[PDB]
C-alpha cells in the first residue's frame, strides 16, 4: 500500500500517486531493464 | 551518463531538467515530488568555488522533456521557480555533506503519462532497499565520457540516459577515496572484477538515483547524484545524497516553507 507522510495544503498534490507510471506499471508493463534491479534483489 | 542506454518514453517521468534562464544552459537534473515541489543537489544552485549561486529568478525547469533539443508541444511543461531551499548545513567547504535543495515551482505542473512524481522512502523502504549489491537506477543529460583535455568532446546525449548500479558497502566506498565520507552520502558503482561498466557524471547532479520496491511496485529515490572522481574509472565509484537520512530536513522545509 501506500501511506502518506507530507501534508498537501503545503506538498501540493500527487503523494498518494506517486512513483507509478502511467505507461508501465498502471498497465502492468515492465520497462526493458527493470527486472535487473528486481533480481538483484535475490542474487 | 556513462554507459548507459537510451530511456523508454515515459520511463522516467519525474525528470527534471534544470536551466540558466539566460542565456539558455542546461544545467543539473532534478526530480519531481510533488506537482509543486522539485528535490535536486545544492551544488547545482551554491558552490562558491566555481562562482555558482544562483537565484529562483536565474533559472527555470523542464517537465516531460524528451528530447535535448526538439519541443514537443502539449508534452514538454516549462515552470518557473518560486523559491529556492538549500539545506543549511550543506558542506560546500569540504565533501558536500547534505547536497540537498528544494524548489518550490511558480505554479504546480500538471500530471500525465510523462509527467509523474516519484516517491520519497518511508524508513522500512529504506531498510529494505538500501542495502550493498542490490541495484537502482540512475538518469541524465550528463556527459556520455570523462574528457582528459577539455578540448575534446565529453559527448551530449539526444535522449535521456539510463544505468542501473549497485550500492556498494560502506568501508568500500570509504577506502576508495580521499573525501570525507558521511552517514548522509552512499555509493553505488561496479567494482574492478564484476565485468560491467556504468555511472554518472558531470551534468548529472541532482539526478535521481531510484529503486523498485518489490512490496508496493512503486519507485522510490534513494538517492541525488551529488559528487565522484572522473567518471567511470576503476575502483572509484559514484556518490549520492541519501535522501531518507535528510528526509527530515525536507519535511520541515515543506510543511513549513
Ligand atoms: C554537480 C554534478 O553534476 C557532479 C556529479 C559528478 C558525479 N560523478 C561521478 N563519477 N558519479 N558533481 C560534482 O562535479 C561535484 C561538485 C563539486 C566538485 N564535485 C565532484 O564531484 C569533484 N570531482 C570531487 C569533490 C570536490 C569537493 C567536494 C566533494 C567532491
Ligand atoms: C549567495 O549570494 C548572496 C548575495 O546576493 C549572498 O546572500 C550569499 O552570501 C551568497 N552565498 C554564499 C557565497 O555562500
Ligand atoms: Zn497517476
Ligand atoms: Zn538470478
Ligand atoms: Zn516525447
Amino acid at each position: 500500500e501506500y501511506q502518506t507522510f507530507f501534508n498537501p495544503r503545503t506538498f501540493g498534490s500527487g503523494e498518494a500517486d506517486c512513483g507509478l507510471r502511467p505507461l508501465f506499471e498502471k498497465k502492468s508493463l515492465e520497462d526493458k531493464t527493470e527486472r535487473e534491479l528486481l533480481e538483484s534483489y535475490i542474487d | 551518463i556513462v554507459e548507459g542506454s537510451d530511456a523508454e518514453i515515459g520511463m522516467s517521468p519525474w525528470q527534471v531538467m534544470l536551466f540558466r534562464k539566460s542565456p539558455q544552459e542546461l544545467l543539473c537534473g532534478a526530480s519531481l515530488i510533488s506537482d509543486r515541489w522539485v528535490l535536486t543537489a545544492a551544488h547545482c544552485l551554491l558552490y562558491p568555488p566555481w562562482d555558482k549561486n544562483f537565484t529562483e529568478n536565474d533559472l527555470l525547469v523542464r517537465i516531460g522533456k524528451h528530447s535535448r533539443t526538439r519541443y514537443e508541444r502539449n508534452i514538454e511543461k516549462i515552470s518557473m521557480l518560486e523559491k529556492i531551499y538549500i539545506h543549511p548545513r550543506y558542506n560546500w567547504r569540504e565533501n558536500l555533506d547534505r547536497d540537498i535543495a528544494l524548489m518550490k515551482l511558480k505554479k504546480p505542473v500538471a500530471f500525465s503519462d510523462y509527467i509523474h512524481p516519484v516517491c520519497l522512502p518511508d524508513r522500512e523502504t529504506a531498510a529494505s532497499l538500501l542495502q550493498a549489491g542490490y541495484k537502482g537506477r540512475v538518469t541524465g543529460w550528463g556527459n556520455l565520457k570523462e574528457t582528459w583535455t577539455a578540448n575534446v568532446g565529453k559527448g551530449q546525449p539526444s535522449v535521456l540516459q539510463v544505468v542501473n548500479l549497485p550500492i556498494v558497502e560502506r568501508p568500500v566506498c570509504k577506502d576508495s577515496t580521499r573525501i570525507r565520507i558521511t552517514d548522509n552520502m552512499f555509493c553505488a558503482g561496479y567494482k574492478p572484477d564484476e565485468g560491467k561498466r556504468g555511472d554518472a557524471a558531470e551534468g548529472d547532479s541532482g539526478g535521481p538515483f531510484v529503486m523498485k520496491s518489490p512490496f508496493n511496485n512503486r519507485w522510490y529515490q534513494m538517492g541525488i547524484v551529488s559528487w565522484g572522481e572522473g567518471a567511470d574509472r576503476d575502483g572509484k565509484y559514484g556518490f549520492y545524497t541519501h535522501v531518507f537520512r535528510l528526509k527530515k530536513w525536507i519535511q520541515k522545509v515543506i510543511d513549513q516553507f
